[PDB]
RNA sequence: ACACCAACGGCGAAAGCACUCUGCUGGGCCGACACUGACACUGAGAGACGAAAGCUAGGGGAGCGAAUGGGAUUAGAUACCCCAGUAGUCCUAGCCGUAAACGAUGGAUACUAGGCGCUGUGCGUAUCGACCCGUGCAGUGUUGUAGCUAACGCGUUAAGUAUCCCGCCUGGGGAGUACGUUCGCAAGAAUGAAACUCAAAGGAAUUGACGGGGGCCCGCACAAGCGGUGGAGCAUGUGGUUUAAUUCG
């Protein structure tokens, strides 16, 4: 072992940010366009 | 503002030491530099009378036991006040060391400032008195909150 | 005692405000658990990476009656308690085979509750 | 400020002050900052009057209220109205918003 | 209830519609002349559908969660926070017919630069087979000429140029209220005034100020020190009180 962290590095493949997303309420296209517009532009 | 121009620090008047000159500037109260000079060298001539080592050795060995490595800086994030500890530098620990040493040396009564600074100085040299206890109570508070960062 | 086999799973319930470091065998009988509320301090302090480090250390320091070589860790959930816990287990340095995540990834099951507005 | 409150200090310029004036001051100011729980240090209420039949200019009654509070700064409000009573009620309203600005800004 | 797929994507007249599969069935688009020969457009009144919440009847009820109840913050908290939590949420059969039901843009036809796209099909190139290039159309998007516009902007999907058809508007309150009538199990929906009163009510843009909106940078501004005031005594100044005056500023 060495102090390298590939679980965090691999973790951003399918981020735990789908769990900070799912704590608060099911809300419609205003905040899904805010979160998924900022997310469709974060990957481009 | 950016920074302070680097530093100029001279050594001791009669021993050529940059620490003891720092201590004679810290015992100075309003310009009476010959009197603070007198108090420090009567404390050294007192420390030759108590034990029989170098006063640099008992002084530096004393202030090693006063200097902390970490202290509490009550910082803020988002309006929330964490008591997070941040590792203090070296010469900062010198200034704090002779700070607590000197102010605590201005409490132990009975006799003139040579005996007062001598007594709290050897109490720093033996882990007793009040300056090293002040090191502990400022040291066991930053130890108590390591759950911040 | 226990079955006395030095391989066994470790689960880390890293909550949003807590951590739980439990350790159990292959069948699932727990041999020890120790959380941030277990190791002393409690309140807003628990659930920080120092609580993950101390809770993991006081969790797996008591398996020295076993002395488990082949470790494998199965963490769960979001929070600030993951990376300090893995640095704690790698600090104990026992034969960590693979860490893994077993977090519940729902497929739009239940409605999560109201947004906070604070 | 009858009891327990901030220390009241009046100023009367061009104005002979009466019972109803400073009574209306401590009751309107003091009893509208009576639901406070504030240890404000000092209230300076400076209550001057001017003009109309007194001198040149329209009839004016002008009050300034200043609070030297511990709680995030000092505040002052000057209003100028047709009567003393409308002045002091109006400054009473302004200082209600300024103190709710202070208390409400202490949050989290 | 249906993660990734999910796309500034496809379909529907709108509302809406996404786990997959099957069945019945609507609608769109494209080609050949294969047929009829103006059968077209709009639409008063009318009829249908019509998110969510609501109501009748019966199921069902995990999560979430009005009301409610407790805890907290708070001067106070019927609120934001937290813990329980009922109607409701889902389904069957209905009623209700309103939404920022928004593209804040009724529908239809004809005509008027381009660039960059996407979706569906069609032709030719290229290979002979997936590509790939141009294109013929239809639809969807983004910058944009002309022109229009008070401006912002819109711009072949016009807010352009014209033609047709229907609706609605004529200052702001009063007021989507009053009264009447129809509909509705009720909740209410629709139709819809006036008395009186005001000289404004509004739109777009600009300049400032302000923000418990950002970004950047100084200042003994905070932080780090050092020394004080506030405690005591006195000197002095002011306010108040008193006095014939305690001059006035």
């Amino acid at each position: 072992n060495e102090e390298r962290l590939l679980n965090r590095f691999r973790r951003e493949v399918m981020r735990a940010g789908v769990i900070q997303e799912c704590k608060r309420r099911r809300y419609f296209e205003n905040k899904q366009e805010e979160k998924k517009r900022k997310h469709r532009e974060a990957a481009k | 503002r950016g920074t302070v121009e680097e530093k100029t620090a001279k050594s001791d008047p009669i021993y050529r030491n940059r620490l003891v000159n720092m201590l004679v500037n810290r015992i100075l109260k309003h310009g009476k530099k010959s009197l603070a000079y007198q108090i420090l060298y009567r404390a050294v001539k007192k420390i030759q009378q108590k034990t029989e080592t170098n006063p640099l050795s008992v002084l530096r060995q004393a202030i090693r036991g006063v200097t902390p490595d970490i202290a509490v800086k009550a910082r803020r994030v988002g309006g929330s006040t964490h008591q997070v500890p941040i590792e203090i530098g070296s010469t900062q620990g010198k200034a704090l060391a002779i700070r607590w040493l000197l102010g605590a040396a201005r409490k132990r009564p009975g006799r003139n400032m040579a005996f007062k600074l001598s007594s709290e100085l050897v109490d720093a040299a033996k882990g007793s008195g009040d300056a090293v206890r002040k090191k502990e109570e400022t040291h066991r508070m930053a130890e108590a909150n390591r759950a911040f960062a | 005692s226990a079955r006395k086999i030095p391989k066994g799973v470790i689960h880390v319930q890293a909550s949003f405000n807590n951590t739980i470091v439990t350790v159990t065998d292959v069948r699932g009988r727990v041999v020890s658990w120790a959380s941030a509320g277990t190791c002393g301090f409690r309140g807003t302090k628990r659930g920080t990476p120092f609580a993950a480090q101390t809770a993991a250390g006081n969790a797996i320091r008591t398996v020295v009656e076993q002395g488990m070589q082949r470790a494998e860790v199965m963490i769960k959930g979001p929070g600030l308690g993951r990376d300090a816990a893995l640095r704690a287990i790698r600090r104990s340095g026992i034969l960590l085979s693979f860490v893994r995540d077993v977090t519940p990834m729902p497929h739009n099951g239940c409605r999560p509750p109201k947004k906070r507005r604070v | 400020g009858p009891l327990s409150s901030v220390k009241l200090i009046l100023q009367g310029r061009n104005l002979e002050v009466s019972d109803n004036v400073r009574s209306h001051v401590e009751d309107k100011v003091g009893k509208s900052v009576a639901k406070h729980s504030h240890l404000v240090r000092e209230v300076d209420v400076r209550l001057s009057a001017r003009g109309g039949d007194l001198s040149k200019g329209p009839k004016l009654r002008r009050c300034e209220v200043t609070l030297f509070t511990k709680r995030h700064g000092v505040i002052r409000a000057e209003e100028d109205a047709e009567s003393l009573y409308s002045s002091i009620d109006l400054v009473s309203s302004i200082i209600q918003r300024k103190l709710r600005k202070i208390k409400d800004k202490v949050s989290d």
